[PDB]
């Protein structure tokens, strides 16, 4: 469980502070990541490790880890930071627990993309698919982080580049196999026991790390995302 | 706690000078956690 | 289910008031809008008997 600010404001040319509070089993034992997602499009890695940032990623964002809070701080904010910040963290409890976002609004190469999606017969599902084009899939993680339609996100599963060990959510546990193959980049996420509740994208994304996210705690983080399909069961 | 007392004619609207102590008349119980009061007239 | 469970609170309770509810519990700031997403469930736990 994390807590974060609904919907903050704030003006333009000065800076805010978007926190995130969690308790020493979750914060205290590893490392935040703050992400941020353009409404509309995919998100992207922001914060990592909480002291360093991805090339992409610009001076303008900082973090810090005083305490067993997170604190987010954009000096100088504009137009173009009106985006969606999520806190995540992988708890000691074998879980990856996530945020619930910060609406800071203001009025004034490698292809992750994955498929397998579509409406189906309840009770029942179809497998979930993914794919790249190179990008060393044997020494990467992926991770399958779905994102309802109007809601957050939450993380499903995890798989690590060796292929060995593999975790899975506090719902999604037994009901689902995760599993990859020697062929090109790709990965199978089979999921049964459809209870209805699982509208939402299962974004298939990319990590940098190599084994699983839980004895690695200072280097887990997450790449750049990709386009995931919009899968809506309905019953 | 309420009690009746002349209030016979006097200057412009305002609380009159005169000591007038207050006695218990209902006291039922409640638990709530009231922590705000809006009036009501006719 | 006739012996219902409620579930945690993001507010202490008030002693002798009762704590009646029946609204789907909100985690953090991510309203899940009724149907249950992640973390976010009815506080009507039914025990379990044997």
């Amino acid at each position: 469980v994390l807590t974060q600010p609904p919907s903050a404001s704030g003006t333009p040319g000065q800076r805010v502070t978007i926190s995130c509070s969690g308790s020493s089993s979750n914060i205290g034992s590893n490392t935040v990541n703050w992400y941020q997602q353009l409404p509309g499009t995919a998100p992207k890695l922001l914060i990592y490790s909480n002291n360093q940032r991805p090339s992409g990623v610009p001076d303008r964002f900082s973090g810090s880890k005083s305490g067993t809070s997170a604190s987010l701080a954009i000096s100088g904010l504009q137009s173009e930071d009106e985006a969606d910040y999520y806190c995540a963290a992988w708890d000691d409890s074998l879980n990856w627990v996530f945020g619930g976002g910060t609406k800071l609004t203001v009025l004034g190469e490698v292809q992750l993309v994955e498929s397998g999606g579509g409406v189906v017969q309840p009770g029942g599902s179809l497998r979930l698919s993914c794919a790249a084009s190179g990008f060393r899939f044997d020494d990467h993680a992926m991770h399958w982080v779905r994102q309802a339609p109007g809601k957050g996100l939450e993380w499903v599963s995890v798989i690590s580049g060796d292929g060995g060990s593999t975790y899975y959510a506090d719902s999604v546990k037994g009901r689902f196999s995760i599993s990859r193959d020697d062929s090109k980049n790709s990965l199978y996420l089979q999921m049964n026991s459809l209870r209805t509740e699982d509208t939402a994208l299962y974004y298939c994304a990319k990590d940098r790390s190599y084994g699983p996210p839980d004895v690695f705690n200072y280097e887990y983080g997450m790449d750049v995302w990709g386009q995931g399909t919009t899968v809506t069961v309905s019953s | 706690y309420s009690k009746h007392t002349p209030i016979i004619v006097r200057e412009p609207e305002d609380l009159p000078q005169g000591f007038s102590a207050l006695e218990p008349l209902v006291d039922l119980p409640i638990g709530i956690n009231i922590t705000r009061f809006q009036t009501l007239l006719a | 289910y006739n012996y219902l469970y409620r579930l945690f609170r993001k507010s202490n309770l008030k002693p002798f008031e009762r704590d009646i509810s029946t609204e789907i519990y909100q985690a953090g700031n991510k309203p899940c809008n009724g149907v249950a997403g992640f973390n976010c469930y009815f506080p009507l736990r039914s025990y379990s008997f044997r």
